[PDB]
């Protein structure tokens, strides 16, 4: 049950929301804690994985160009 | 005996050449003719080899350039 996605940060922020409106010992916090400790280790068992996200974008576009390029050259030789 | 059987293998032939040196002129005419239809296709192989040689070069030097 394990994948760092959005949906389970909406799941975090609902568990903190029904945790306020349920407030000596919690059943909704221990449910919350539960949370809180799942996150830690999907951010523990993280990696940086790190390249730039701007540059990303750079050679999406220039990749893109070559793959252009490519096909253009290819079916320049068919005809 | 094995000399007797080998004797027995022996083919008779004419000691007479004529019919033998007939087949090798035959041959030898044969292996001219095709020898000279060789060599023009040979020639006109080598021209065409020529033209798409160029049209390679062509290619390659501009697909070089041009992806890189």
């Amino acid at each position: 049950a394990e994948l760092l996605s959005q949906q389970d940060f909406s799941i975090l922020q609902s568990r903190l929301l029904e945790f306020l409106a349920s407030q000596t010992a919690s059943k909704e916090l221990t449910l919350l804690r539960q949370g809180i400790r799942q996150l830690k280790e999907k951010v523990s068992k993280m990696e940086p994985e790190e390249m730039t996200v701007k540059e990303k974008k750079s050679i999406i576009e220039i990749l893109k160009a070559r793959i252009a390029l490519k096909k253009a050259f290819l079916k320049m030789a068919l005809s | 005996m094995q000399i007797d059987t080998l004797i027995n293998q022996l083919p008779g032939i004419s000691t007479a050449p004529k019919h033998q040196l007939e087949k090798i002129k035959k041959l030898q005419n044969s292996i001219e003719e095709k020898q000279l239809e060789r060599k023009s296709l040979e020639s006109e192989n080598e021209d065409l080899k020529l033209q798409l040689a160029k049209r390679i070069e062509t290619f390659g030097r501009l697909s070089c350039v041009l992806f890189q």
